[PDB]
């Protein structure tokens, strides 16, 4: 997963380059040039395997999350360090509730628009008001300008 | 932008809460040395005969079984509020667990696996 | 939209709730109401009935 | 019964931590060896203590949370 | 600190700190543990409800009020109570609060000097005071004098006070209650084909009395009338559909209170037990008490009883008297606001049994001097 | 689903339209009460006068 | 290790490994010894073919079924079809995998001993459990409450369940099922003059239940209908040509569910033994079960059967009650998913009956704390 990445993360696109010299090597010839992994991976199974898509299904859902319908090559990163993984749930949740602790220094049990505010001030994040709204509401869910651990986890949900 | 971006910028966040909280440690244990030394009265034990010395003993025995006594009644309150914390966070999942048991298929190959079966040696990364 | 419909049932359950309560409190008060009416009309007869006995006696 | 019980269990536990001191036996300076022990195991005491009291105040922040998010539930 | 002021009573655990208006958190007292086996596992199963909670699940439990007529008939389950009442309603640990228990009067002592015991062994509270329900009754209305007729859930008690010289021979103690008023209820209802039988269904029995049934300032009148027209049935829906119609049973609950004779107790109503009340006091205080009649508890929150009080007290008062009956909008918990009031009281804060006190003396200390 | 769904929210709709009305009613005959009370309140204070009268007279 | 999720089922046995979404391997369970003679040598022609080898051969075989109505009548030809499935469709050795069968309620207690021996001796597992097939399709479900009807192929049953607590005394189980409609359509079929009478064609009949027929919203203007347009004949090609057109037969084989007195049967339709256990339960409970009915089990997946099932309970139920019927669209495998569930979970890891423990105590360990 991330050992991947980090091994070739001194190294350019041109990994990508070397899986689609590869899957020219198998499946040559796409039509979309978009997001289209299932025929790869269907290819690779009609070698004599158990016939099984639902992992192709997994694979080419894994990229397309964030709801504008793209799937970037940061995208297929995502989608192949999340296949497997290995370091994931920001390692210990006993140190989600420690770094939620310290969001909530007024120990009222919920983060309000103040406590995430000055937590991303202090993490300096250049995140725009609209995905300013939209991380809030994926943390406060019901929207309605609280925080719990719940939701505090939901926001931090696959975040390391 | 990127989901890659996103994720990045969310680790650099908990990077930062992280440090935040080792400076929150670093404070713990300061304050920690520095209300240890001022409770305990130092040992004042010069130019002391010997009966003095017997007082000041019984007098230090005396108080390390008060504050023992202290420390063993909030070890019993803390020992109740883990107890507590214990058996409410088995109640919120109670509450908030259910479904969320794992749904998940073996049928499903890893992909470093997959790749070393099919290429042999060559995919060293995965 | 399941999740909508959900919303939208809790919605209308908690309304509904307060709407109940208000009637109840809307009851009892115009109850109060009725009662020191009434308790009024008599204490004005009774202040003409003891008017009068002052003059009598 | 027990709460009673729980009373003579708690006096008779700090009994035992009482440890017989005893010093008309040695010189002088192991008695101020021994006030050195009285000493380290008073600190001992006060460093436990005021962990409790920090494990303490973290207990009583997630019993918080948990009052909040049960609100939530609720 | 701030005081506790808990107040047990029986059917409704009311509390809340004091100096404020109303309890803080008011919740049924009963415990009902599970009756079924539970095949789904990790499901995160008590093995006891207590309060709010089984009210919610009552359709698989079996509560069971810990506080039968006043007197505590389950010691654990009413510990268990007061445990939750401090630390889940509250959440204030009892180590750093003043407790103010109510009692009703002529109770059993040993029920008292448990309750002590229990307080001071248990939750270890630093001191804790015991008070008749009906002194606080009167102090919630603002008086000094006047005769309070606390019709509670649990038993009926008529404590008449003069100038502050409460009058202990006077006390006039009558078992029947809420609690009968719901039996009865369930039990006439069977006249129209609703059998409610299982503990659960007891709630749902209360519920319609209390939403439905009033109190008639006629009794022969409002029968005539009800077996005539059909101007009286009011329909109520159950939980889970099959609307209802209560008839002529909707004054006749509420009705035994002036005719003890229907759940077949020989003793006189409310109505008549005030007046001899009245009349073993001296015969100098009694039109203050004639005048200053007092109601409170939950059971006097019928629509209509406060007029059917005073008609029946007229009637037999001799005619010259002036008959007043004061009735509250607070009913309900006059007398947690009144606790609330002595607690808050700078003359009243060496009245406290001290902790000290009652490890030189032992729990007998609540029948001594700190009454 | 959906359907259900726009027919719930309509329901919680009205009902706080209800929920409203039911405040301003509560609130109204509130006052009025107060009041009534204040009335009845002199009404007792002329009856005392007037019981005193009688009795001096 | 990992769990083996067996589902013995009556019609399809359903298996694989626990913590997946679906059984690795379904196939129904007949054993079909030969009946003719056989006159080619060395053709390796075997004494028995079991499982799905047996439906590609049923041409000259005598499929029978080892389980009639839930319990098992012919213990050799279970123990057989066992041993196909852990060693041709698993390939894995039962020495190293527990085992949790599934069974319906209400069945005799010698097929559940006999088939904890069979485990145990036999097969020699680790550790075997046996759960109730209704409490695993209600895990499947996500839910914690609800009244799951579980339409099998044996026996219908319908077992309420509340907030994790079984309700005993409301299981309403019903012998009418899937292999009784398959006999139903094929005594039907009789009127056009097709004729199916070999036990494997049983298997053609059951192969046209499965592709034509539906449930009917309402029966009667269904049967108008058919009787005078032609717009439902759909026809259907048998394993040999000569097409068949089948009429008013669609609607009327399943519609035996919901009123069997078609086949001779007394009782009541899954339409009103639902609302009969419902109706035994609790008075405080029963809007939840109406809002949660869940339906499970292969034959409830006719198409159209969740409409008229809700109608006729709508019919029924209180006017004021909200029914919603749960259909999931993986429905037949809804037993096996849950019952993965189960075997996934950390806190149902010490529910297993030990090998220690049924060598201590026999095979009547079952009916025991360990159920
Ligand atoms: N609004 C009401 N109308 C009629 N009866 C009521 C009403 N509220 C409460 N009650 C009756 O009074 C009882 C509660 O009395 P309460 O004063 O709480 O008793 P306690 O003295 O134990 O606190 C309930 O059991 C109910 O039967
Ligand atoms: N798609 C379908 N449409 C109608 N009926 C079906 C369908 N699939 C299966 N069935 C019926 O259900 C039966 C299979 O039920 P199943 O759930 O496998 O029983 P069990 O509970 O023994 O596993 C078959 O005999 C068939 O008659
Ligand atoms: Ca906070
Ligand atoms: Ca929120
Ligand atoms: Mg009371
Ligand atoms: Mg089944």
């Amino acid at each position: 997963d991330d050992i991947y990445k980090a091994a070739v993360e001194q190294l350019t696109e041109e990994q990508k380059n070397e899986f689609k010299a590869a899957f020219d090597i198998f499946v040559l010839g796409a039509e979309d040039g978009c997001i289209s992994t299932k025929e790869l991976g269907k290819v690779m199974r009609m070698l004599g395997q158990n016939p099984t898509p639902e992992e192709l299904q997994e694979m080419i859902d894994e990229v397309d999350e964030d709801g504008s319908g793209t799937v970037d090559f940061d995208e297929f990163l995502v989608m192949m360090v999340r296949c497997m993984k290995d370091d994931s749930k920001g390692k210990s949740e006993e140190e989600l509730s420690d770094l939620f602790r310290m969001f909530d220094k007024n120990a009222d049990g919920y983060i309000d628009l103040d406590e995430l505010k000055m937590m991303l001030q202090a993490t300096g994040e250049t995140i725009t008001e609209d995905d300013i709204e939209e991380l809030m509401k994926d943390g406060d869910k019901n929207n309605d300008g609280r925080i719990d651990y719940d939701e505090f986890l939901e926001f931090m949900k696959g975040v390391e | 932008i990127s989901a890659s971006r996103k994720l990045q910028l969310k680790t650099l966040m908990l990077q930062i809460a992280k440090q935040e909280m080792e400076r929150e440690a670093e404070e713990r244990r300061g304050e920690k040395g520095r209300v240890l030394r001022t409770r305990c009265q130092p040992l004042e034990l010069d130019g002391l005969g010997f009966e003095e010395l017997q007082d000041l003993c019984r007098q230090l025995h005396a108080r390390v079984d008060k504050v023992d006594e202290e420390r063993y009644d909030v070890e019993a309150k803390v020992t109740k509020n883990i107890t507590e914390i214990a058996d409410l966070t088995q109640k919120i999942y109670d509450l908030r667990g259910k479904f969320k048991r794992p749904t998940l298929r073996r049928v499903r190959i890893s992909a470093d696996a997959m790749m070393q079966a099919l290429l042999g040696t060559r995919a060293k990364e995965s | 939209i399941e999740s909508d419909l959900e919303r939208a049932e809790e919605r209308a359950e908690l309304s509904e709730g307060k709407c109940a309560e208000l009637e109840e409190e809307l009851k009892t008060v115009t109850n109060n109401l009725k009662s020191l009416e009434a308790q009024a009309e008599k204490y004005s007869q009774k202040e003409d009935k003891y008017e009068e006995e002052i003059k009598v006696l | 019964g027990k709460r009673q019980t729980e009373r003579e269990k708690k006096k008779k536990i700090l009994a035992e931590r009482r440890k017989a001191l005893a010093i008309d036996h040695l010189n002088e300076d192991q008695l101020r060896e021994k006030a050195k022990e009285l000493w380290q195991s008073i600190h001992n005491l006060e460093a436990e203590k005021f962990d409790l009291q920090e494990k303490f105040k973290q207990q009583k922040y997630e019993i918080n949370v948990l009052r909040n998010r049960i609100n939530d539930n609720q | 600190t701030t005081a506790l002021v808990c107040d047990n009573g029986s059917g409704l655990v009311k509390a809340g700190f004091a100096g404020d208006d109303a309890p803080r958190a008011v919740f049924p007292s009963i415990v009902g543990r599970p009756r079924h086996q539970g095949v789904m596992v990790g499901m995160g199963q008590k093995d006891s409800y207590v309060g709010d909670e089984a009210q919610s699940k009552r359709g698989i439990l079996t509560l069971k009020y810990p506080i039968e007529h006043g007197i505590i008939t389950n010691w654990d389950d009413m510990e268990k109570i007061w445990h939750h009442t401090f630390y889940n309603e509250l959440r204030v640990a009892p180590e750093e609060h003043p407790t103010l228990l109510t009692e009703a009067p002529l109770n059993p002592k040993a029920n008292r000097e448990k309750m002590t015991q229990i307080m001071f062994e248990t939750f270890n509270v630093p001191a804790m005071y015991v008070a008749i329900q009906a002194v606080l009754s009167l102090y919630a209305s603002g008086r000094t004098t006047g005769i309070v007729l606390d019709s509670g859930d649990g038993v009926t008690h008529n404590v008449p006070i003069y100038e502050g010289y409460a009058l202990p021979h006077a006390i006039m103690r009558l078992d029947l209650a809420g609690r009968d008023l719901t039996d009865y209820l369930m039990k006439i209802l069977t006249e129209r084909g609703y059998s409610f039988v299982t503990t659960a269904e007891r709630e749902i029995v209360r519920d319609i009395k209390e939403k439905l049934c009033y109190v008639a300032l006629d009794f022969e009148n409002e029968m005539a009338t009800a077996a005539s027209s059909s101007s009286l049935e009011k329909s109520y829906e159950l939980p889970d559909g099959q609307v209802i119609t209560i008839g002529n049973e909707r004054f006749r609950c509420p009705e035994t209170l002036f005719q003890p004779s229907f759940i077949g107790m020989e003793s006189a109503g409310i109505h008549e037990t005030t007046y001899n009340s009245i009349m073993k006091c001296d015969i100098d205080i009694r039109k203050d008490l004639y005048a200053n009649n007092v109601l409170s508890g939950g059971t006097t929150m019928y629509p209509g009883i406060a007029d059917r009080m005073q008609k029946e007290i007229t009637a037999l008062a001799p005619s010259t008297m002036k008959i007043k009956i004061i009735a509250p909008p607070e009913r309900k918990y006059s007398v947690w606001i009144g606790g609330s009031i002595l607690a808050s009281l700078s003359t009243f804060q060496q009245m406290w049994i001290s902790k000290q006190e009652y490890d030189e003396a032992g729990p007998s200390i609540v029948h001594r001097k700190c009454f």
